[PDB]
């Protein structure tokens, strides 16, 4: 069929990003899989009056997914693709009981991509050793990653969508990339035949989805800070109280800690058990009801970007805030990973980002930039050995630890 | 020759080069038509009419002072406007991730360029002229057909051409290896000698129906070849012998040529270190400014001498074999590792400095960091780990490390010195011991300050402090309360800097300060450090800040 013509930002160019070194184990997989490609058609050899490039991995199950980080040429086009071609994010997705997870990047491989963009989707598979000079690829189909893809195919998925949404006008469904969010309110066995049948109905039109993940967004919140419930208060609880309290502050204005600091007045020594006044226990309650209610003037910006927070609170435990101006936190949590010492932190921290940007997806149609607690070079070399997404977001390295890092637990 | 061209562009919006043809001397306008003559009658260029405005200088030079001249053409006004091509190998191959074999032959193609063909579209963009005497008649115009030298996409359009012209012979011989690299062609086998002759001789018939010369009556060169800066042996490869000056007097410059060496031998020569005469170059902008040779830096570069007397050498890759990497710390942020298979050959070695105070454990997980890099870009897979280092002693530091670090394989190797926690704080404070409450202040323009603590008991302390910012201060009051406590001491401070720096847990720093509360740290029994919120009237901390 006719392809969709696709432009650049007028005055930017292709992406030109390195590609970083694989194990040979991963350099194999990719060769055979993209000789298969080059087989049927979705890719081609280049030359090298081609100087674009975008890096290209080996993910998994046991058979080798390839995932491209279209992040460079997403930034260059899709901008200018969510505003000629956006889909609408639906903000009744979040309030479903269930929502299910459906792989529909299959698709994309029939419909050709436009003559004269194939050149900005060259890829390279590297080689061990720097011995020869790496195998080169472009796309002739709608590539997978690339956020055109599903900007393009969006009117036949409307198409093969309508006859399941007219039999089902509460089913809730949105298309990110190569995922279908279908949300219900049935109960789970209900919703989970409900899923086969959309799975039945999108295979009789063509679309093969690899099933033969479920998230509930109802409780999704910006959890409440807690402060420590104790029988008896020492002078150094009391100062570990009035600090996180003092820090609080930034937060939720109208805390007060005068009542609390009275409770300290002689330098007493660091295990010294102290009796809380009247008046302390006020500000002990009175600064225990501020706190448990949600804070005032916190609303999602939609011209700016999302930011999370990741800090490490050992045990597999980890806390994360979403926010987009320091101290206002639009989605608060907690991920914990329960894996009897069968995993590592690289890998809590991977299962996390993907934890989060689901959620972020769900909420707000679009993914944050992570602040991620680990060693660049560390996370520039195993985060695909768990990655099981097909986006990718983009992150940057904390350099500098918490001090406030009991302050979230 | 018969090879498909690549189609070549400018830049968007750019037309050709239209330089000025400046005039030359006598002697040089003949000796460059009796290039053109023999460069035309062999093809490589042709005489054009007047319809082509564009051109570029043209110059001429001698051979190393010889007989033949060399013509020379200034393409950079050209490059600028010629598309972008994909870059050429950037790094070259690491003799450590070679394989051995039975034998290897060097081919070097001369006239590369020149025997591939250039997009005929875009051969008007390279016409030039060579200049009448005196203006007397029009200029002989003229432009090239293949590739000219140094231009912006004869490396990238010669390589392509080689992997085409290589892909049928590769083909019918799935035995030998081929690497490529610029005009260079290295063919590994193990065929018995007689046999890899007749292959490299076919080879260089299949090369020489493409139009491509190579060495016929000897190959160019024989082991061991000297390749890079490197010595590539039949069975071993070491580094090109590195030559230390003998000099009484240093500049900027000659520091950063032989720190340049040290790092190239560091590869295979094992203990180079380099610590003491990079300190030399930290403030550095001029290049001449002689630097005087610290007593300290004097001997590292003789210890450098002392490892390079004699020779030594690295082993070649055997994919059968585990890969092994071993680490050993120098002394002062400074690492040492060996790559190995066997027990008396290395693969290669290396070193790793910290820059940026940190600790023993942080700094090693960095070095093996570094070293899981290196052996994925030359082996494809990631070594074993033997670490100088206890299993609980590592369980216990990421385990309450903020940062999330993977740990590979590895196990323990006794081999002095040893990575260890030289303290820890205590996560709760401590019962019977006295609490100090520390706290500092300077003067940010006079620069005088003063540092004391308030302890429960009642004993009390101030000095005075000069020449120190508001931070030097706020670790000066702790280094206070360590060395006027007992064995355990329970210490309160309204500083987060020093309690990050104290939380840190170092075990060295670039500061004489640190170095002796890491003293009394080590000396102390129980040590439980406190942050509270300064200026906030909370009691005990509230009082030692009115004493500052
Ligand atoms: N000037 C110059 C020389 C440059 C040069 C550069 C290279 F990167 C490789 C190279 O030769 C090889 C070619 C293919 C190969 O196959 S690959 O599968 O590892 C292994 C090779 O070298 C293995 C080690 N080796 C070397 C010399 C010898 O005599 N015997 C021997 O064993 C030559």
């Amino acid at each position: 069929i006719e392809t969709v013509p696709v432009k650049l930002k007028p005055g930017m160019d292709g992406p030109k990003v390195k590609q970083w070194p694989l194990t040979e184990e991963k350099i194999k997989a990719l060769v055979e899989i993209c000789t298969e490609m080059e087989k049927e058609g979705k890719i081609s050899k280049i030359g090298p009056e081609n100087p674009y490039n975008t890096p290209v991995f080996a993910i998994k199950s046991t058979k080798w997914r390839k995932l491209v980080d279209f992040r460079e040429l997403n930034k260059r086009t899709q901008d200018f693709w969510e505003v000629q071609l956006g889909i609408p994010h639906p903000a009744g997705l979040k309030k479903k009981k269930s929502v299910t997870v459906l792989d529909v990047g299959d698709a994309y491989f029939s419909v050709p991509l436009d003559e004269d963009f194939r050149k900005y989707t060259a890829f390279t598979i590297p080689s061990i050793n720097n011995e020869t000079p790496g195998i080169r690829y472009q796309y002739n189909v709608l590539p997978q990653g690339w956020k055109g893809s599903p900007a393009i195919f969006q009117s036949s998925m409307t198409k093969i969508l309508e006859p399941f949404k007219k039999q089902n006008p509460d089913i809730v469904i949105y298309q990110y990339m190569d995922d279908l969010y279908v949300g219900s309110d049935l109960e789970i066995g209900q919703h989970r035949t409900k899923i086969e049948e959309l799975r039945q109905h999108l295979l009789r039109w063509g679309l093969t989805t690899p099933d033969k993940y479920e998230l509930h967004p109802d409780k999704w919140t910006v959890q409440p800070i807690v402060l420590p419930e104790k029988d008896s208060w020492t002078v150094n609880d009391i100062q570990k109280l009035v600090g996180k309290l003092n820090w609080a502050s930034q937060i939720y204005p109208g805390i007060k800690v005068r009542q609390l600091s009275k409770l300290l007045r002689g330098t007493k020594a660091l295990t010294e058990v102290i009796p809380l006044t009247e008046e302390a226990e006020l500000e002990l309650a009175e600064n225990r009801e501020i706190l448990k209610e949600p804070v005032h003037g916190v609303y999602y910006d939609p011209s700016k970007d999302l930011i999370a927070e990741i800090q490490k609170q050992g045990q597999g435990q980890w806390t994360y805030q979403i926010y987009q101006e320091p101290f206002k936190n639009l989605k608060t949590g907690k991920y914990a990973r329960m894996r009897g010492a069968h995993t590592n932190d690289v890998k809590q921290l991977t299962e996390a980002v993907q934890k989060i940007t689901t959620e972020s997806i769900v909420i707000w149609g679009k993914t944050p930039k992570f602040k991620l607690p680990i060693q660049k070079e560390t996370w520039e070399t195993w985060w695909t050995e768990y990655w099981q997404a097909t986006w990718i977001p983009e992150w940057e390295f904390v350099n500098t630890p918490p001090l406030v890092k009991l302050w979230y637990q | 020759s018969p090879i498909e061209t690549v189609p070549v562009k400018l830049k968007p919006g750019m037309d050709g080069p239209k330089v000025k043809q400046w005039p030359l001397t006598e002697e040089k306008i003949k000796a460059l038509v009796e290039i053109c003559t023999e460069m035309e009658k062999e093809g490589k260029i042709s005489k054009i009419g007047p319809e082509n405005p564009y051109n570029t200088p043209v110059f001429a030079i001698k051979k190393k002072d010889s007989t033949k001249w060399r013509k020379l053409v200034d393409f950079r006004e050209l490059n600028k406007r010629t598309q972008d091509f994909w870059e050429v190998q950037l790094g070259i191959p690491h003799p450590a991730g070679l394989k051995k074999k039975k034998s290897v032959t060097v081919l070097d193609v001369g006239d590369a360029y020149f025997s591939v063909p250039l997009d005929e579209d875009f051969r008007k963009y390279t016409a030039f002229t060579i200049p009448s005497i005196n203006n007397e008649t029009p200029g002989i115009r003229y432009q090239y057909n293949v590739l000219p030298q140094g231009w912006k996409g004869s490396p990238a359009i010669f390589q392509s051409s080689m992997t085409k012209i290589l892909e049928p012979f590769a083909a019918q011989n799935p035995d030998i290896v081929i690497y490529q690299y610029m005009d260079d062609l290295y063919v590994g086998s193990d065929l018995e000698i007689g046999q890899h002759r007749t292959k490299i001789e076919e080879l260089r018939q299949h090369l020489l129906r493409w139009g491509l010369t190579t060495p016929d009556k000897k190959h160019q060169k024989e082991p061991p070849f000297l390749w890079m800066g490197y010595e590539l042996h039949p069975d071993k490869w070491t580094v090109q012998p590195i030559v230390l000056p003998e000099k009484d007097s240093w500049t900027v410059n000659d520091i950063q040529k032989l720190v340049g060496k040290l790092n190239w031998a560091s590869q295979i020569y094992p203990g180079i270190k380099v610590r003491q005469l990079s300190k030399l170059l930290r403030g550095t902008k001029a290049l001449t400014e002689v630097i005087p040779l610290t007593e300290e830096a004097e001997l590292e570069l003789a210890e450098n001498r002392e490892i390079l007397k004699e020779p030594v050498h690295g082993v070649y890759y055997d994919p059968s074999k585990d890969l092994i990497a071993e680490i050993q710390k120098q002394g002062q942020g400074q690492w040492t590792y060996q790559i190995y298979q066997e027990p008396f050959k290395n693969l290669k070695t290396g070193k790793y400095a910290r820059m940026r105070h940190t600790n023993d454990v942080k700094q090693l997980t960095e070095a093996v960091q570094k070293i899981t890099t290196e052996s994925i870009v030359i082996w494809g897979k990631t070594p074993k780990f033997k670490l100088p280092i206890q299993k609980e002693t590592w369980e216990t530091w990421w385990t309450e490390y903020w940062q999330a670090t993977w740990i590979p394989e590895w196990e323990f190797v006794n081999t002095p010195p040893l990575v260890k926690l030289w303290y820890q704080l205590e996560k709760e404070p401590i019962v019977g011991a006295e609490t100090f409450y520390v706290d500092g202040a300077a003067n940010r323009e006079t620069k005088l300050g003063k540092a004391g603590y308030v302890t429960n008991k009642g004993r009390q302390k101030v000095v005075p402090l000069t020449n120190t910012t508001n931070q030097k201060t706020e670790l000066q009051a702790i280094y206070l309360a360590l060395q006027d406590s007992g064995l355990e001491v329970n210490i309160v401070t309204d500083s987060q800097y020093a309690l990050g720096i104290i939380q840190a847990q170092p075990d060295k720093s670039e500061s004489e300060l640190v170095n002796q509360i890491i003293e009394q740290l080590i000396k102390k029994e129980k040590v439980y450090l406190a942050w509270v919120p300064a200026h906030k009237g909370i009691g005990g901390n509230e009082q030692v800040d009115k004493l500052v």
